[PDB]
């Protein structure tokens, strides 16, 4: 998706581009380094802030503590958060479910380890219960959560809803929850004030405009198997 | 529940002349949506123009009794129109799959200062869940 | 059919229309109770068209 995403990108404007990858499978979280008592960045906003990366092209988590150090496009995706299960109440309903809010060793929750959803519910001091239970099971990647939950180890799985939607294409018995809480955007993790701001925020617009987003649909999000 | 049109790539949108009966369908008159249309397709402004009008709750009158077969506004306020309509009669399409699907912002002057601080507040409103409990106190998806 | 209605969450009575009539009792202290509420302003000004003298009325 990103990379034609980019390649309409270097269509549009006047640039040549080095596609590289990341070393870990995180986003990046802040944390204290052992040394000198200081919080610390890792992952993508570890190597861009280095120096080392110019344009974090990933479905990157927007919230309030990342835009305080760096700047930020428009959003290209927009989509909210859902449970994963496998098909009595097999199903959950979302995180109203009252059996998940007073959790034990049956029902089990988890996420990706060093998450953003793990600090959005961090801040959300409210249902810290969950932030005791979901430490216990924190997955590098979301593919082994996948590899969990289809050998029936996992029961549920808090993520975003057009990926979970298209593993659902892939895999039948891969179903959604009901409830669809936190209907956030995903863009482009950008530098600071630079020259690759304006236009390649108009150049999004215009992507957004026209129906390049739906050619895009019909790649990889319209088509089901 | 059944779903005649799919988005705006249907084919009953090409021309009304490929089904017997002639459906009609408009827009806001000196809107942004008229805007996007003629960006994006002016032969559909041109087969508009018959099909002006004037009032949103004379095009919501148009679809209840019968004198306008669809009508193309934003999709938030027809969401939250069709959760307080008597009965439940107009269907709305999709969630926006085969449309634009974009966002609101603040819009502010070029060179404002004010602009951090305002989406600092936009960052803290959304990333407590303040933002979902005033869209749940003005809004209600029900049918 | 709902013959019940559970209470104030039902969304039929936050718009309500001439055919769901609810309404109390002409200057009662459950209208002042509804008044400091700042967010049922719509039953508020709905039921001020139909309050009765005393509740055998109703």
């Amino acid at each position: 998706f990103c990379i034609d995403l980019l390649i309409k990108l270097a269509r549009t404007m006047n640039f040549t581009y080095e596609v590289h990858l990341v070393a870990d499978g995180k986003f990046g979280t802040q944390e204290r380094v052992n040394n000198s008592n200081k919080k610390e960045w890792n992952g993508m906003m570890g190597e861009l802030l280095s120096g080392q990366a110019d344009m974090i092209v990933a479905p990157l988590t927007i919230n309030n503590e990342r835009a305080q150090y760096i700047e930020f496009s428009k959003p290209f995706k927009y989509q909210g958060l859902t449970i994963l299960v496998k098909k009595p109440e097999e199903r959950i309903t979302g995180i109203n479910d009252p059996r998940l809010r007073n959790p034990s060793d049956k029902f089990i929750y988890a996420t990706v380890k060093q998450s953003s959803v793990d600090i959005y519910f961090r801040r959300q001091v409210e249902l810290s219960t969950m932030y005791r239970h979901m430490e216990k099971h924190n997955y590098e990647s979301a593919a082994e959560a996948i590899q969990a939950v289809r050998d029936n180890k996992l029961h549920a799985f808090i993520w975003d809803s057009a990926v979970l939607e298209f593993e659902a294409s892939q895999k039948c018995d891969l179903v959604t929850t009901g409830e669809l809480f936190f209907r956030s955007g995903f863009g482009i993790g950008m530098r600071k004030d630079s020259p690759w701001k304006q236009n390649v925020s108009l150049s999004i617009l215009k992507s957004h405009e026209n129906g390049f987003m739906e050619d895009l649909d019909k790649t990889w999000v319209r088509y089901q198997e | 529940f059944v779903d005649q049109v799919t988005g705006l790539s249907d084919k009953k949108f090409q021309r009304p002349h490929d089904y017997s009966p002639p459906f009609r369908f408009g827009t806001v008159p000196n809107g942004s949506t008229e805007r996007n249309i003629r960006n994006n397709y002016p032969y559909m402004h041109q087969y508009m123009t018959r099909f002006n009008q004037r009032g949103v709750e004379d095009a919501l009158v148009s679809l209840k009794t019968g004198k306008l077969d669809a009508f193309i506004y934003d999709a938030a306020v027809l969401n939250y129109k069709a959760g307080r309509d008597e009965g439940c009669k107009l269907v709305t399409i999709g969630s926006g799959y085969i449309f634009a699907t974009t966002g609101y912002g603040i819009a502010l002057q070029k060179g404002s200062p004010w602009k951090r601080q305002i989406d600092l507040a936009l960052l803290q409103f959304v990333g407590d869940g303040e933002m979902e409990e005033l869209e749940t106190l003005w809004l209600t998806g029900i049918c």
